[PDB]
């Protein structure tokens, strides 16, 4: 993204106020720095001597560039045997984010519409030429040529068609069989979005419509890779690896996604913020999230007693009150483009009428 | 030239293509917007016929593949369903779908006869039970309003047996007694003695109700135009 | 007639051979590979197993490195490893308009023109009994067929308006039948409880379908529906290659087999002909495992080696390299129908030119 | 609107029995699937012998006909959909 751009900015929120509570309980001075990447960290092999290493926060903790990981760390097999943990302060599960929300002119291919336009133009020109070579002339010819296609009723008459009534009747039947075939194949063309859990037979072999992904190199991806009986979903998620969660929110908002594995109360908070991201009533993977601590030291015991002090009172309840509890032919979304193109056609027609009045 | 204040009828009669033709002026002004409204009426009737084609009494529960049991957010009426508490039915649900047990845990019940009273009075919407006993109870039900929807389509459809201890020598003789009981129709005789039970152009059965509502609305509009 | 044989030395390759070589790289044991001579994967016949189950359970083999299906009885007799791949079941099938004027309206077309001439003669008789309905009623009548707002005259006769109303009702019901025909003109098995697999009397051509013997697929059928096993017994076949030849020649319609293996056979198929129903959606979706003896101390190291092989992209690399991707799945707008309408329109312009020059 | 509903009804229009001997939609009937037999017959004994004829036995006991003439009168008025019966008698009556 950027070669070198790191500036002093302001950090606040949930984990920052948790660190302020830690500093209020027991005295310690600190310095908050941000990690360079946006990944949780996986057990990745290094390019020499067949060694598996970490990256991100664990890549800086074991190398001396970090001292304490203040993050929703997932307790699993790989991370518990390397560094010590603390009391899990967060109990939060996973769920699926979906989108609960007709090729008329603009999604439909525009070869035959211009073909009908050029066809009725050629018909009007040759009927005007036959009106010239008889066996407001042009205005009445255009009125007849656009009143045959009008198919709803117009106050016109009958032109002199002693050698042109066959062309008019074939053009009338031609226009009606075109609009009849168009109505028939649209009704045949336009005549299922939910996921609702990982135990779904429809997503055992997905396609280009069943779109679902996760955060690249995340602990949720590590837990899904540990589930060896979910290999096809792992194949589908590794092809749509997303770096940050904001890109996933932007993709699911712009109708590029259909499902996303994410934490439950955060998606409830986003449903409180945005009305277009409402999940289902499911809850799974209740994993405790705590603080990854250092080696044998009494300050680990001091941090553990501070977390126990945060558990024994209603400070987590106060954080839940200040963050979690604080809330805020369809012709609604499908025919919105229909409404926009019809309104644009109305504006263009009114403009042509005012130009016709101002000219004549 | 009556299109001064009566343009509403002249614009709304160009949809169902049988209105009286009105003499348009020679300045080529009204015919363009008449053609635009005509094309809009054609595509509106096309969308209306498409909606009538996509619309195609029937039952509300299809089975395990129902569009309600996963999440009732799609449909407007909610529902509820439960099984026996801390029973083998809950484990049989958890052996196939844990999410079904998650939606069933919040909607639990107490007793099977209490669940039947709750279904008759309205304190329960659905109850998962054995289909043969429900057929036997619908054969003796007062009211004759229980037709069992589904009897083993995408259901379990399991059997029952005699479970002995691990290592009993009498189990082979019990198996021979069961083979004697099956191979003469005696088990089916017991099932007949104990278990029993008794009791197109017609698709517009609700469209005539809409004809009645539109006729009532037309009579109301005629009364409004008659009183003033 | 006898049990005498010779030890033929044969070479081995593929996916499970690569798994065995990577276990020989990781666990570092000398492999003693030999093909089974008893038969297929396994089916218990009077407390006698055969194949790899008969080799492992009866203390003649240690582990089953090759591919082996998992069901209840094989989970009871031995203990499998973790399922490294999702290989369920699927069903293989055989898989072997010009215009809307001439193929559809050929015998009705003549009688509709006869009715048109009769109605035009009735209109001429009404016009001459009591203003261009002497011989020019064709344009009026075939304009009132479609009713595209074409004014012709002011009808003062009641008979003419009654005939126009009856002809308009006939045109409305004919347009309704035409749209019904256009709606009627636009997979095969959509579930295990399908009407076709229970009885082939659903349609007029009969079909056949069967499974392989000496396998766990027959036990998976008998654990769900023994009558499906009875219809498979009525529709027995020989083997996998024989069923493949029967699918190529047309002697077999459907064939129940694995999911990913039939996808591989679809991808290596010449012309992408043999295509399964979907991709294995509402099937059982089982997996493959590595069967060892109950009480083997080497099982934990094999499980850790499989978790090492899956959790680094190496198993994904093996399943990408040793599988095919040529034939894909599921390979309003029309071309020929409006082309034929354009040919009829060119004939109409030719007839208009003939009526214009004379 | 009426003739558009008529057009949609004729579109939904474009089979007298599925005819499945082991079809689970025919093994487990509904309120529209009406089928009966002669009460206390040997064909009912042979259906009592088999084990997949349980739901059909529970459905045909709801419409126990006394004689075969009642079954002929019921199938004549388009009330029944299945009736197990001899073949040469039906070839005579056809
Ligand atoms: C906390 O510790 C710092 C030294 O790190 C000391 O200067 C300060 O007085 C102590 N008191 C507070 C603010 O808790
Ligand atoms: C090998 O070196 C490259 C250098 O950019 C590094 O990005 C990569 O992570 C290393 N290991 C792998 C996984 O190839
Ligand atoms: C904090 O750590 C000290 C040792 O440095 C220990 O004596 C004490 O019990 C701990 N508890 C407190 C006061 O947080
Ligand atoms: C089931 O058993 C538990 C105790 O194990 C009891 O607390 C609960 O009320 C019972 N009811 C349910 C949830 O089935
Ligand atoms: C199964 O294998 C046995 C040999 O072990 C063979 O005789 C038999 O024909 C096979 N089963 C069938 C029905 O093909």
């Amino acid at each position: 993204g950027s070669p070198r751009h790191t500036v002093p900015q302001c950090c606040y929120g949930f984990c920052i106020d948790l660190l302020i509570k830690l500093a209020r309980t027991m005295n310690f001075t600190y310095e908050v720095h941000l990690v360079a990447d946006g990944k949780f960290g996986t057990q990745e092999r290094v390019n020499n001597s067949n060694k598996k290493e970490w990256n991100g926060m664990m890549g800086e903790l074991l190398s001396g560039q970090a001292d304490m990981i203040v993050a929703p760390l997932t307790i699993n097999n790989e991370r518990a045997q390397y560094i010590e943990f603390s009391k899990p302060f967060k109990y939060q599960g996973l769920t699926i984010l979906v989108k609960k929300e007709d090729s008329f002119m603009q999604p439909f291919q525009s070869t035959l519409w211009l073909l009908v336009g050029l066809s009725v133009h050629v018909v009007a020109v040759m009927l005007y030429l036959l009106d010239r070579f008889s066996p407001l002339t042009l205005s009445s010819a255009m009125w007849f040529s656009w009143g045959v296609l009008l198919n709803s009723g117009i106050g016109e008459g009958a032109p002199r068609s002693f050698s042109a009534r066959i062309l008019g009747m074939v053009w009338a039947g031609f226009a009606m069989i075109i609009v009849a075939s168009y109505t028939a194949n649209l009704a045949a063309f336009l005549v299922e979005e939910r996921i609702t859990g990982i135990n779904d037979p429809r997503l055992r072999n997905p396609s280009d419509k069943f779109i679902y992904a996760t955060v690249k190199q995340s602990s949720v991806d590590i837990y899904f890779r540990r589930q060896v009986e979910l290999s096809t979903m792992y194949r589908h998620m590794e092809k749509h690896n997303y770096e940050s969660a904001a890109e996933a929110i932007q993709a699911v908002r712009d109708n590029k996604l259909h499902a996303f594995i994410w934490d439950s109360a955060v998606l409830e908070f986003e449903a409180s913020q945005k009305c277009d991201l409402v999940t289902t009533g499911e809850l799974f993977f209740r994993s405790g999230f705590g603080i990854g601590m250092r080696k044998d030291s009494p300050w680990k015991q001091n941090v553990s007693l501070s977390i126990l002090k945060s558990h024994e009172n209603g400070f987590m309840e106060d954080l839940d009150k200040t963050w979690v509890r604080y809330q805020e032919t369809l012709t609604f979304e499908n025919m919105a483009g229909v409404f926009m193109l019809v309104a644009g056609g109305i504006v263009a027609g009114i403009f042509l009428i005012f130009i016709e009045i101002a000219y004549k | 030239s009556f299109t001064i204040g009566k343009a509403i009828w002249l614009l709304w009669g160009l949809v169902f293509n049988n209105s009286v033709p009105v003499q348009n002026p020679k300045g080529t002004t009204s015919k363009i917007m008449v053609s635009v409204w005509a094309f809009f009426a054609v595509i509106f009737l096309a969308s209306y016929t498409a909606n009538l084609a996509a619309f195609m009494f029937v039952d509300q529960v299809t089975g395990l593949s129902d569009k309600k049991f996963q999440r009732p957010h799609d449909y407007s009426p909610p529902f509820r369903f439960g099984t026996v508490p801390n029973g083998s039915t809950e484990r049989n649900i958890r052996n196939n779908y844990p999410y079904m047990h998650q939606y069933m845990t919040r909607f639990n019940q107490r007793g099977v006869e209490d669940a039947l009273v709750s279904l008759k009075t309205g304190k329960l919407d659905a109850f998962i039970y054995d289909a043969a006993v429900l057929n036997y109870k619908a054969g003796r039900d007062e009211g004759c309003k229980l037709v069992t929807i589904g009897s083993g389509y995408i259901f379990a459809t399991t059997g029952y047996g005699i479970a002995l201890q691990k290592g009993s020598p009498w189990k082979r003789q019990i198996d021979l007694a069961l083979l004697q009981f099956v191979g003469d129709g005696e088990m089916e005789e017991l099932e007949t003695l104990w278990l029993t039970g008794i009791c197109s152009s017609q698709l517009d059965i609700d469209n005539m109700a809409g004809v009645f509502y539109m006729l009532a609305a037309a009579m109301a509009l005629s009364l409004i135009t008659f009183i003033w | 007639s006898t049990n005498e044989g010779m030890n033929v030395k044969k070479c081995c390759k593929g996916f499970c051979i690569d798994i065995l070589k990577k276990l020989s790289r990781t666990v570092k044991f000398t492999y003693d590979l030999y093909l089974v001579t008893n038969g297929k994967h396994g089916k218990k016949v009077n407390n006698v197993w055969n194949g790899m189950i008969g080799e492992v359970v009866y203390q003649r083999a240690v582990m089953a490195v090759g591919s082996l299906t998992i069901n209840e009885e094989r989970s009871e007799v031995v203990d499998f490893s973790v399922p490294f791949v999702e290989t369920g079941i699927s069903v293989m099938v055989s898989r072997s308009p010009s215009a809307f004027l001439e193929p559809f309206s050929a015998s009705v077309w003549v009688m509709m023109f006869v009715m048109l001439l009769i109605v035009s003669a009735i209109a001429v008789f009404v016009f001459e009994y009591f203003s261009f309905t002497i011989g020019k009623a064709i344009w009026l009548l075939w304009g009132l067929v479609f009713n595209n707002s074409v004014p012709v005259q002011n009808p003062k006769g009641t008979t003419s308006k009654i005939m126009v109303s009856v002809w308009a009702f006939f045109a409305v019901i004919f347009l309704a039948s035409y749209t019904a025909n256009l709606a009627a003109f636009m997979d095969q098995v959509t579930g295990l409880s399908d009407k076709k697999f229970q009885r082939p009397h659903d349609y007029s051509p009969p079909f056949r379908f069967g499974t392989v013997p000496n396998g766990s697929t027959e036990r998976n059928i008998r654990n769900n529906y023994p009558y499906m096993h009875q219809y498979m017994t009525r529709f027995n076949q020989r083997g996998v290659e024989d069923a493949l030849v029967s699918l190529k020649t047309g002697k077999l319609d459907a064939f129940i087999y694995d999911a990913a293996v039939l996808n591989y056979k679809a991808g290596r198929d010449e012309g992408c002909k043999l295509v399964t129903i979907g991709s294995g959606y509402i099937f059982a979706t089982t997996g493959y495992g590595i069967a060892l003896q109950k009480g083997s101390p080497w099982k934990r190291q094999i499980d850790l080696a499989l978790l090492q092989f899956v959790g680094d992209g190496e198993m994904e690399e093996l399943e990408t390299l040793w599988l095919t991707g040529i034939c894909h799945n599921e390979k309003q707008l029309d071309i020929d129908n409006m082309a034929g309408v354009f040919y009829m329109l060119a004939a109409a312009m030719a007839l208009s030119l003939i009526t214009f020059i004379w």
